[PDB]
DNA sequence: CACCGTGCGTGTTGACTATTTTACCTCTGGCGGTGA
DNA sequence: ACCGCCAGAGGTAAAATAGTCAACACGCACGGTG
């Protein structure tokens, strides 16, 4: 997403850095917004949620 | 108790904590703590380890087994 | 306590579809040459 | 005053790239049995 740092990188350069072909990155970048998502986590960042 | 009535999703459980419960098909926390450490035990799939954590994350927030509730729902 | 039999999380392709840019026609403004 | 000419701004193709959807080894790890 770019949280503090100067571009967006894509999947490509960030899997070079970490090993791997996208699909695992892509795997490990999925849980952790499930993860982000249950109540217990994410009740703050809901309020900034305009609603 | 508000916080019973909450599915076991938010619990915070293990994947295979919660394909037992999916399987004993229990909904509420509210009807899974009117049930004892034996009748936990009578789960298939489950070992002493998923027993500790159930009691764990229970007396985390305070909850425990035993509590007879009546008229839940 | 110790040993062996599955379960399951942890790493790996192949085929398909959805942006995204880039280039190709077409409208439609502006514009300047030319004229007692 | 007019009339032929020029360039900026859109609708549709097409190539490139990125995201989306189901199997195989493999090494811990849990459970049965002694």
């Amino acid at each position: 997403f770019g949280i503090d740092m100067n571009t967006d990188y894509t999947l490509e350069e960030v899997g070079k850095q970490f090993d791997v072909t996208r699909e695992r990155i892509r795997q490990i970048e999925a849980k952790a917004l499930r993860k982000l998502r249950h109540p217990s986590r994410s009740e703050v960042l809901r309020s900034f949620l305009d609603d | 108790d508000p916080i019973l009535l909450r599915p076991v999703d938010d619990l915070e459980l293990t994947v295979r904590s919660a394909n037992c419960l999916k399987a004993e098909a229990i909904h509420y926390i509210g009807d899974l703590v009117q049930r004892t450490e034996v009748e936990l035990l009578k789960t298939p799939n489950l070992g002493k380890k998923s027993l500790t954590e159930i009691k764990d994350v229970l007396a985390s927030r305070g909850l425990s087994l035993g509590m007879r509730l009546e008229n839940w729902p």
